[PDB]
């Protein structure tokens, strides 16, 4: 077992918010 | 980069680090464990390096 | 067509020598929809790189 936390629920929404998909089916790789 | 035509310098100033054991007489290509790594970055955290 | 259209000109119309007193009413209507009070809301920090 550790200690951790919830984050406050204001930081989770905003960080939430922005996170791009790391993969993307791009048709080019020349 | 993975042809011979680039070389990238990543600025960490300190990381979480993870490594794999092979065996010497085992030919292989490591790109995958890097693409895997890289599939699991984004502007939030980063998994360890590999 | 706030005023001086109702039964006058057609519904595809617009009567063009009453324009300045339909203006002048869009923009009072424009001005009366904005009084508010512009109130504060939860201000936070991103932990996010960017």
């Amino acid at each position: 077992d550790i200690i951790t936390r919830p984050t406050s629920d204001s930081i989770a929404a905003v960080a939430n918010a922005t996170k791009p998909a790391a993969v993307v089916s791009d048709p080019q790789s020349m | 980069v993975k042809a011979g035509r680039t070389r990238v310098l990543v600025e960490l100033g300190h990381y979480v680090y993870t490594l794999h054991y092979y065996d010497p007489q085992i030919s292989l290509d490591e790109a995958p464990i890097l693409e895997e790594w890289l599939s699991k970055i984004n502007p939030a955290g980063i998994p360890p390096v590999p | 067509k706030t005023v001086l259209s109702r039964g006058y000109i057609d519904n595809a119309q617009f009567n063009p020598l009453a324009l300045r007193s339909n203006v002048l009413l869009m923009l009072l209507q424009f001005t009366l929809s904005n009084l508010k009070i512009n109130k504060s809301s939860t201000f936070t920090s991103d932990v996010t790189t960017i």
